[PDB]
DNA sequence: GCATCCGTGAGTCGAG
DNA sequence: TATAATGGGAGCTGTCACGGATGC
């Protein structure tokens, strides 16, 4: 029940890296140069650092900081670019009729093992939540029929089929293979996410893409 | 996104590259206008293209163009919006010369125009919808 | 959130459908000064003031309000516009 | 208070003057006190030197002088004059073979005059002149980038004297010399020099294999003469090689001690590096006929000798603080100085040939303009230059230690990549890592390291203690960076008995990397941590315990505290607090020992053993550039016996001496409510009640009444339409009254505009007709509050033309300044800080009773969320807050040196001690353990926090180390679950108040060409709606609303006026129409000769522009 | 630049349903004048608008009466909230506002996130929306209630962090 | 025990089953106890709470 | 470029 | 003069011109003013007579911009210039008395 | 009518002496003394227009 | 075909 | 409205990475 502990557990504050400098040791410093100091900070935040280790620690901190500076700009200047690009895109209309699609693996060939293994969750929910399928499928005697905007717990399912090797892979209606003129089409597109939902004609689907991608920008290290 | 922890839909992604892989070069203009080495819409070539075959005549050979967000941005049909949004005096010289009109499809063209965008509550789908109390309605229905 | 907003999106092919007609219908009530209303006395919108309660002057409000009850009709080339405005004239004068 | 100092950490050395780097600068720079004829060649005396004589008649610079100010510095701050002083030149006009000389005392103006704290006054408002940090003139050599073999040889000189030069090897195998842009064989230029291909071949030859590639046949033919223009021709085409222009530019671009300087530093780093002696700080001479070389050929040695790896031959570092140094006041002052004397001169020699050529004093030669404007210039519209930034006496004081990489010969920032905003290792001690801005100028800005000064040739020192044998001498060598890389250096803290060295072994550093070393190889040692870091981080409690991220924010935040009409020390103190409003000439002391004769609010007599009788006035009331008040309130009472340097008074923000930026506070570290969610801070109106973080305001008001060429303006009490009511306050001039309480909308002064050429519409004839009243000449354009402000009328000042004095600017006919003052109370959005980086704004005042209380009714201050601490890892506000506690009751104040100072242990003693008062009371007064406090024991046992068993007391005493109390719930009256951590903490009130920053406007202000809202609060203008924020509106589809923004909301003028017209009915808002600003641009585009056509769904013309603009 | 929009700073709303916020008397004085001097004209408060704008010139004019029109002026009606950086739509939302004494606006903790907003000083600027479309637009599409889930991820976006979590998983 | 992910998950969930309405007063609720029971728990921090293991 | 430079030639040519 | 693009601040983000007000185009709010004035003028006027109104109209210049003379109102109306001068006296009177006693126009006294 | 284009082309010597008004054929601005538009000069109001509305 | 030149970019809002 | 006078003068350097054209 210490503060710390629980604050880090609970997700309230902290993080176990902090908790580390706070309690353990603080840990082996960088030179500016990039390349690390031989002899690590001793101190804990708690025992204090010695004017010595401060001062190792400093570039550290200096570097970071000019880091995020410089990112910041850098991370701008490409939404910028990202509106610009994807600005006239909206969903347009229901149907654009194509028959094609676009096909999400389960599985990531392992090149360590030269082997398959199955793809992360949040990996596989990233590639399918949301979409409408673009052919039948039949997992652990389940029905999934064409236009059916899978829901989180429909993507659970298939990844449980995954398992048990009925399924490789999932034909999904996608942007990429639209065929909308000026845009996109409400079941290429699929949920809006924020309703879960299908999304209603006539959002602006390609802003929303590109703040979706940008916002996180100054997070990428 | 995911090696630094951010749950980020593959949709969005997928939208921007489609923007990248919008444009094609010209490997022969068969009995065609345009001529070889040429970038265009693959939309564009595609439709001229059915015209061409449709009506019996040679099709043209185009081959895929991937080119960055940047470019892309700024080989758009549209030329407030490239104009607005980099090398504005580029842009605007090859523009016109050319003697391009601007359709007003895009956000940013409208934007500029101070006109109520092509999105939203503006879009052409619902943006004609009526509202009427049925008193009105069965009151109007006698003609 | 607004009372029964998961309803209200129920009701529209689009969301943004729903804002237009809610809009339209508040620019019809304030137009017409309210009299033109589906809403009956004990529905109608109200609200606090030192006084007591007064009608709700909240046109927007209203307008989803009356849009819950179904006794307003949406939809695209209902009636030419004319008629619609005219007749409206005729009904509830301004 | 007692107070009790930790640490065993002796000074051998107290702190520099801090504002010596301004004060010692600009002393040197002007050398005004020394007699004209003991002057060194420095400063102004060497710009005097280096632009005369000015020859063709011959007028040469004999001395200069410096008068008196024409005015006091109060006296230049009220009339908005610079503080300056008058400077003469003596110069003689001699005409050779004429034989005769004419000499007189020529006035070339006014010269700014630094201040006794280290600023100036400029045109009346307080200014600071910013150091400069760059790149060292001298000879540096750097890996070529593109070839690893081959190295590059830069020759830099003192900005705006000449131009950089680069030596390089080359591919084939040719040296190339680039300056100006343009490479040509440096073998040319060798030969120019008068070098011959065998003086060259005994001295390169060593080297194999470079020196053949230096040797080209044609050059060594053609001498200097032949060599020289070929040269002339290679530096520029279609211009006649004459030789005497030949002659004319090369000398101008290498051997011209006036057009090309390098740096006095520069030659010390030639010679040093290159190991030889310099004649003078020129590239190459002129003696008698022919060209002499000096710094070429051994630059081209060493070039050499490095590219073939040679013993002894380095690469230069460049973020060395060896080879960066630091351009202070008097340097970049005097830059300017000779900058506008070369134009000056220039003026001269253009009039020693046009007009009398017989008849010339000095005096009409001379013209002063270029100069005078050349230093108004620096002083007034440059970068370095800065309002003096004084919110308190460390704000300045921190000002004035400031180092910039910008500003003119400066970094841009995109030259600013992060090997220049780094912290170098020879950063200690000399600049600190921890005090620089936030966000994009991170690296640039810095501040002087406490201990550092910068020496003679601008170079940062640092000092250190002489070791030899084991002994520790009390003698201290100051060290350049380049100097310290030598020795082997001991940490401060290495333990001792006497001077002798205790330690086996001991932390050292050599060249910046630690390492552990015997006494023995110990050569000096560091003279405190305090060097290692700025002023404002050496204020910093506990700063060893802070992450170096958060202590930036500390360090930074002090420069923000607002001074409080009850303001204190804090309870925990570096020890530097005192000295710091010293060194700031804030607090008044006493010159020598004496005996005080009056004491006043105003001012305060004292008789000295002298006999003589002193009297000091105290500033009162004063406002400040940033508007906080700056009073001195005297400490000493009549008949008081003064030693010298005693305090007599206190600034603004101190207490007795020492400095006093923020209030200690009782705090409480737990959630509340989530009125402390994400940093919020939670309040107790008992704050208010008291005064405490209370600060006093002043705020300036200005107006001006001219000549119209439709009439005069007048200032009067004379008010068109104006009511009784409104013209209360005012007297009879038309000027607000001394004391009046004035609100938003007030009239400050009244005054009349004439109308301008009217065009009564023909509603306001009938109208005029049906009141018969008629339309007055004058407009009512007096000066009111503005919004969200106002206060007590404190101050009036009246000018006006043609009365004993004054002069004011052509056409101005007076000019009348309104002082108001406010008393301002904490409120809800105003911001406080701790010195470890922890800031917030206040979210909820509680009342008393609400207030977390201990078991013996004491209210909580102020109630801080844990949340905060954890992932900050500021630890040093805990510590604080500890020591805080135990010093609560005690009733005492601690000194904790940064790095030597309280252990936890001697904490937990000073609590033992406290808890001893704390509850030791409560049991005499007749009062067992509290039935709650058992149930808070339980828990806390549970979370073994104490030992389980031991007595009531004894487990309130084990928590009460732990600096956790138990607290009672103010609504309840039951306690909080666990024990909490309560103590004393010290918080500042940053000068970020809402009452400044909040804003709004419904219409306002527009812009001449775009016709869309002003920006700013000032300008009460409208918010930036930006490409962002319409991206965000797009992504909702909100269209109308995003119409709005576009249209109706800013630069469609029909559309705002039928909206607002709407509104005021209350109909709906119109249609929008077509916004101006497109408009603007299908113009700005016809101008451009491109034609922008609207067009039809059908290709017809749509006209945009309703007929107006088409014939 | 636009008209109709304020600027202040932020201060924690813990008290304030999902969706509202805290806006400032005088704040809202300003933003809604034009509305406000329509009402000023149908409750007697003043002979037309042109003389209560006069009424609301002088700080020291303005009567209680005239905040009791404010109340009724802003009835069932939003404003618009927004933090720079606007990185992704919710960097604005709307929210019916809660007239407060005081001179910051009041946000609520729920939304912080999608704002990356704190208590440290953060600023927000205000905007009203003023036709009936853009109200309609506002209270329905960009309401804070109606936008929970991330439309990046489709997680949810307004969520207990800190505080909220701390006294729930204890 | 209730932390970010569990009830990050509630949210969903009650955003899908109960509706986003429901949803926005289940977020009222939570707020409101979450802060509630976040003051009288007696979370701190004292310095000692920064603990360094034996182990070191 | 540098239309002094440029003229200065042009008017070195008489 | 002194340019609008002399640079504002360090940075190269606002210029001179920027802080410069725009003092010809009309404000929303004066311009509103100046519709109520003509609207409340002419709610005035529509307590005269159709006559006595027109001449009030006419002779201060509120239709096509222009005051007549009373001789050139008496010759559109058909009766004696002082006729007209009596008419238009006596209707500014009636005028005066609705004012005194609605107080209306009042506001626009600036 | 509604504007549904933007076209942007080059224009001829022709077309630009259609958009003006009169040819700017003197450098002066603004009258010393009375401070009134000088003729035939950038800020001419037989050229772009009168100062003052209808007057 | 690769070297090298010129030209164009390089966050937002705030205050000032 | 006439002695003769005849080719300028300053510069500013510590980014960085791209597309695209131009030249070797
Ligand atoms: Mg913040
Ligand atoms: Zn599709």
């Amino acid at each position: 029940f210490n503060p710390l502990y629980v604050m880090a557990q609970s997700g309230a504050r902290g993080n176990p890296q902090q908790i580390r400098q706070l309690c353990g040791l603080r840990g082996l410093m960088q030179k500016p140069s990039g390349e690390t100091f031989e002899v690590p900070v001793r101190s804990s935040f708690r025992e204090g650092l010695t004017v010595l280790e401060y001062f190792i620690s400093s570039h550290g901190a200096r570097k970071g900081g000019a880091d995020t500076a410089l990112r910041t700009a850098d991370s701008g200047y490409l939404t910028r670019k990202l509106v610009d690009v994807t600005h006239e895109i909206v969903v347009r209309e229901a149907d654009c009729g194509t028959t094609n699609y676009i096909s999400v693996p389960l599985f990531q060939p392992d090149e360590v093992t030269r082997s398959l293994r199955l793809r992360k969750r949040a990996d596989i929910e990233a590639g399918l939540y949301g979409r409408v399928l673009a052919r039948e499928v039949e997992v652990l005697g389940v029905r999934l029929e064409e236009g059916r905007y899978l829901s989180m717990d429909d993507v659970h399912l298939l990844i449980k089929a995954a398992e048990a090797g009925e399924i490789q892979e999932v034909p999904v209606r996608s942007p990429l293979t639209c065929q909308t003129r000026y845009g996109v089409c409400q079941k290429c597109y699929g949920y809006d996410l924020s309703m879960a939902r299908p999304v209603s004609i006539g959002e602006a689907v390609g802003i929303v893409a590109a703040q979706s991608i940008g916002e996180p920008g100054t997070q990428l290290t | 996104y995911r090696a630094q922890g951010v749950k980020l839909h593959d949709k969005h992604i997928e939208i921007v590259v489609r923007q990248m892989m919008k444009y094609v070069e010209v490997t022969d203009p068969g009995d065609s206008r345009l001529l070889e080495g040429q970038v265009l819409e693959k939309w564009d070539v595609e439709a001229l293209n059915e015209r061409l075959i449709a009506e019996g005549k040679t099709p043209v050979a185009w081959k895929p163009l991937l080119m960055g967000v940047t470019k892309s941005a700024l080989s758009t049909k549209s030329w407030l919006s490239a104009a607005s949004f980099q090398n504005t005096t580029h842009v605007l010289t090859e523009a016109a010369i050319a003697g391009k009109k601007d359709e007003l499809i895009g956000l940013k063209e409208n934007v500029i125009l101070g006109r109520l965008i092509p999105a939203g509550t503006g879009s052409d789908f619902v943006r004609f919808t009526q509202v009427v109390d049925q008193k009105t309605l069965k009151a109007i229905e006698e003609a | 959130a607004e009372p029964g907003i998961d309803k209200l999106f129920g009701m529209v092919d689009s969301k943004y459908r729903l804002t237009v007609v809610v809009a339209k219908r508040a620019q019809q009530l304030l137009r017409h000064g309210f009299k033109n209303t589906v809403l009956e006395p004990e529905e109608r919108p109200k609200m606090q003031t030192l006084e007591g309660l007064f009608d709700d002057p909240n046109a927007v409000t209203w307008a989803m309000k009356e849009l819950l009850t179904g006794r307003l009709v949406f939809g695209e080339n209902l009636v030419p516009e004319d008629r619609l405005q005219k007749e409206m004239e005729r009904l509830y004068p301004v | 208070m007692e107070i009790k100092r930790f640490g065993r950490i002796r000074e051998v050395i107290p702190l520099p003057p801090l504002t010596e780097i301004q004060v010692e600068s600009y002393r040197r720079a002007l050398q005004a006190d020394v007699p004209p004829e003991k002057r060194e060649n420095v400063g102004i005396q060497a710009a005097f030197r280096e632009t005369f004589p000015i020859e063709e008649l011959v007028l040469d610079f004999l001395e200069y002088r410096l008068g008196e100010p024409p005015f006091p510095q109060d006296e230049c701050r009220e009339k908005d004059l610079t503080y300056q002083a008058p400077l003469y030149a003596r110069l003689q006009l001699i005409h050779k073979d004429t034989g005769l000389i004419k000499e007189d005392e020529v006035f070339l103006g006014h010269i700014p005059l630094m201040t006794e704290d280290g600023s100036f006054i400029i045109n009346g408002a307080d200014r600071v002149i910013v150091s400069q940090i760059h790149r060292s003139p001298g000879v540096y050599f750097t890996p070529d980038p593109a070839r690893p073999g081959r190295y590059i040889a830069s020759i830099i000189p003192l900005p705006k004297r000449g131009p950089w030069i680069d030596l390089e090897v080359e591919p084939n195998g040719v040296v190339s010399m680039k300056v100006n842009k343009r490479k040509f064989p440096l073998v040319l230029l060798l030969r120019v020099l008068g070098y011959d291909q065998e003086t060259l071949a005994r001295e390169l030859g060593a080297y194999g294999e470079l020196v053949q590639g230096l040797m080209d046949e044609s050059v060594f033919a053609m001498r200097p003469e032949e060599a020289l223009i070929r040269l002339f021709t290679l530096l520029r085409p279609g211009d006649p090689p004459k030789r005497d222009k030949a002659v004319a530019y090369v000398y101008g671009l290498i051997a011209d001690p006036r057009r090309y300087d390098l740096g006095e530093a520069g030659r010390y780093k030639a010679e040093e590096k290159l190991g030889i002696r310099l004649s003078g700080r020129t590239l190459a001479r002129f003696e008698d006929g022919e060209f002499k070389d000096e710094v070429f050929l051994p630059t081209l040695r060493y070039l050499f000798a490095l590219t073939a790896g040679v013993p002894g031959h380095e690469v230069d570092d460049i973020d060395h603080l060896g080879n960066r140094r630091i351009r202070t006041v008097g340097e970049l002052m005097t830059d300017q100085f000779r900058v506008g004397l070369a134009r000056l001169a220039r003026g001269v020699r253009e009039r020693m040939l046009m007009g009398s050529e017989d008849s010339l004093t000095p005096a009409k030669l001379v013209n002063s303009r270029p100069l005078e404007a050349a230093i108004r210039e620096f002083f007034s519209r440059s970068q370095l230059s800065q309002f003096k930034d004084e919110t308190n006496p460390l704000s300045s004081l921190r000002h004035k230690r400031r180092i910039s990489a910008l500003g003119p010969g400066g970094l841009t920032r995109e030259r600013a990549g992060f090997d220049v905003r780094d912290v170098h290792r020879t950063h200690y001690g000399r600049i600190c890592p921890v005090e620089t801005p936030e966000g994009a100028n991170i690296g640039l800005i810095t501040s002087l390291a406490a201990y550092a000064r910068v020496d003679e040739l601008g170079f940062i020192r640092t000092p250190y203690r002489r070791v030899v044998g084991g002994v520790v001498t009390d003698e201290v060598v100051y060290m350049t960076a380049t100097e310290e890389d030598r020795y082997t250096i001991a940490q401060a803290n290495t333990p001792l008995e006497g001077n002798r060295i205790a330690a086996e072994r001991v932390v050292a550093r050599r060249k910046g990397e630690p390492v552990i070393v015997s006494p023995e190889e110990v050569e000096f040692m560091d003279v405190s941590p305090k060097q290692v870091f700025s002023v404002n981080t050496n204020l910093i409690p506990f700063l060893e315990h802070d992450d170096a991220n958060r202590a930036l924010m500390g360090s930074n935040m002090q420069t923000q505290a607002v001074p409080l009409i009850r303001a204190q020390a804090p309870v925990v103190m570096t020890g530097l607090e005192e000295r710091v409003v010293r060194d700031s000439l804030a607090a008044l002391y006493a010159e020598e020992d004496g005996e005080v004769a009056k004491v006043d609010g105003n001012r305060i007599v004292v008789r000295y053993e002298d006999g003589r009788l002193v009297e000091y006035p105290l500033r009162r009331f004063y406002r400040s550039n940033q508007g906080t008040a700056l009073d001195q309130r005297p400490r000493v009472v009549v008949g008081q016996r003064v030693r010298k340097g005693d305090l007599l008074a206190d600034g603004p923000a101190s207490e007795n001496g020492f400095l006093a930026l923020g209030q200690n506070v009782l705090v409480a570290i737990m959630p509340f409510d989530g009125y402390n969610f994400e940093d919020a801070i939670v309040i107790s109106e008992e704050l208010l009640k008291r005064d405490f973080y209370t600060s006093i305001h002043i705020e300036r008001y200005e107006i001006e009444a001219r000549d119209t060429k439709l009439g005069p303006e007048r200032i009067t009490r004379d008010i068109p339409h104006l009511s009784e009511a409104a013209l209360r306050d005012l007297d009879e001039e038309g000027v607000v009254r001394i004391g009046a309480e004035v609100k938003p909308g007030d009239i400050l002064v009244g005054r009349t505009s004439f109308k301008g050429e009217s065009e009564p519409t023909p509603e306001e004839r009938l109208l005029r007709s049906i009141f018969g009243e008629k339309a007055r000449d004058v407009k009512d354009t007096s000066l009111r509050v503005p919004p969200g402000e106002g206060g007590i009328v404190v101050r009036t000042v009246r000018l006006r033309r043609g009365d004993p004095g004054v002069e004011l600017k052509p056409g101005v006919r007076e000019v009348v300044r309104v002082y108001v003052a406010q008393k301002r109370k904490l409120q809800v959005g105003d911001k406080l800080a701790n010195r470890h980086g922890n800031k917030g704004v206040v979210a909820k005042i509680l009342p008393v009773e609400d207030m977390p209380h201990l078991p013996d009714g004491t209210p909580v201050d102020v109630i801080l969320n844990p949340l905060g601490v954890p992932s900050r890892m500021n630890l040093g506000q805990i510590l604080e807050t500890h020591l805080g506690l135990a010093g609560y009751f005690l009733g005492q104040r601690y000194i904790s040196p940064i790095f030597d100072g309280a252990k936890e242990p001697e904490i937990k003693e000073l609590l033992a001690q406290a808890f001893e008062v704390y509850f030791g009371k409560r049991k005499g007064e007749g009062f067992g353990v509290d039935k709650r406090e058992v149930e808070v024991l339980r828990r806390a046992e549970k979370l073994g926090l104490v030992t389980p068993g031991k007595t009531p007391e004894e487990q309130l005493k084990e928590l009460f180390l732990q600096g956790k109390v138990v607290l009672y719930d103010g609504r309840t009256g039951e306690p909080i679950e666990g024990p909490i951590v309560v103590g004393q903490m010290f918080i500042m009130k940053l000068y970020h108040m809402v009452e400044d920053k909040m804003h709004a406007r419904s219409t306002g202000p527009y812009s001449l060409i775009t016709q869309q809202p002003l920006g700013g609060k000032a300008q009460f203008g409208g918010q930036r709606f930006g490409e962002m924020e319409v991206w965000a509106l797009e992504a909702y589809g909100a269209a109308h609303t995003l119409q709005e923004m576009l249209t109706l909301k800013s630069d469609d003028i029909e559309g705002r006026n039928a909206a607002y017209e709407a509104i005021i009915k209350g109909e709906d808002v119109p249609e929008p129409s077509v916004p101006e600003s497109f408009r603007v641009l299908v113009k700005e585009l016809q101008a451009l000769a491109l034609d922008v056509q609207t067009l039809d769904e059908k290709d017809n013309p749509v006209d945009i522009f309703e007929g107006l603009a088409s014939k | 630049r636009v008209d109709y929009s304020g600027r202040s700073v932020i201060v924690v709303g813990p008290q304030l349903k999902l969706h509202q916020c805290g806006l400032p008397k005088r704040m809202a004085l300003e933003l809604f004048k034009p509305f406000l001097l329509k009402k000023m004209e149908e409750k007697g408060i003043a002979p037309n608008v042109k003389a209560a704008r006069r009424m609301l010139e002088r700080q020291r004019d303005i009567k209680d009466e005239v905040w009791d029109a404010l109340e009724e002026v802003i009835h069932g009606k939003v404003v618009l909230l927004n933090r720079a950086p606007t990185l992704h739509r919710l960097g604005i939302q709307a929210f019916q506002p809660v007239l407060v004494e005081g001179q910051s606006i009041q946000l609520h903790p729920l939304v912080c996130e999608a704002f990356n907003a704190d208590f440290d000083g953060d600023q927000m600027a205000v905007h009203v929306p003023l036709s009936s479309f853009a109200q309609a637009e506002a209270r329905i599409q960009m309401l804070s209630a109606h936008n929970l889930l991330s439309p990046a991820s489709g997680e949810p976006l307004a969520k207990p962090s800190r505080d909220i979590i701390l006294g729930l998983y204890y | 025990p209730q932390e970010k992910n569990s009830l990050k998950d509630l949210v969903y969930q009650a955003f899908l089953r109960l509706g986003m309405e429901k949803t926005a007063r289940l977020l009222d609720a939570l707020k409101y106890y979450g802060f509630t029971f976040s003051t009288t728990s007696g979370i701190t921090i004292g310095i000692d709470d920064a603990v360094i293991p034996e182990e070191k | 470029s540098d239309p002094v430079r440029q003229y200065l030639h042009e008017i070195g040519q008489v | 003069p002194v340019s609008l693009e002399t640079p504002i601040g360090d940075e190269k983000d606002s210029f001179y011109g920027d802080f410069i007000p725009d003092e010809h185009l009309p404000s929303p709010v004066d311009a509103a003013t100046q519709s109520l004035l003509s609207e409340e003028l002419e709610k005035a006027l529509s307590k005269l007579s159709e006559r006595e109104a027109m001449v009030l109209k006419l002779r201060k210049g509120l239709i096509d911009g222009r005051e007549h003379t009373l001789e050139e109102v008496g010759a559109f109306f058909g009766v004696t210039r002082e006729r007209i001068r009596q008419i238009e006296n006596k209707a500014l009177r009636k005028l005066k008395y609705h004012e005194s006693r609605t107080r209306k126009l009042r506001d626009f006294l600036d | 009518k509604e504007v549904r284009k933007v076209r942007i082309a080059l224009a001829s010597p022709e077309k630009i002496r259609s958009w003006s008004y009169g040819e700017v054929e003197k450098p002066e601005t603004i009258n010393y003394r009375t401070l009134k538009p000088e003729r035939d000069g950038l800020f001419d109001e037989r050229i772009f227009g009168p100062i003052k509305d209808y007057e």
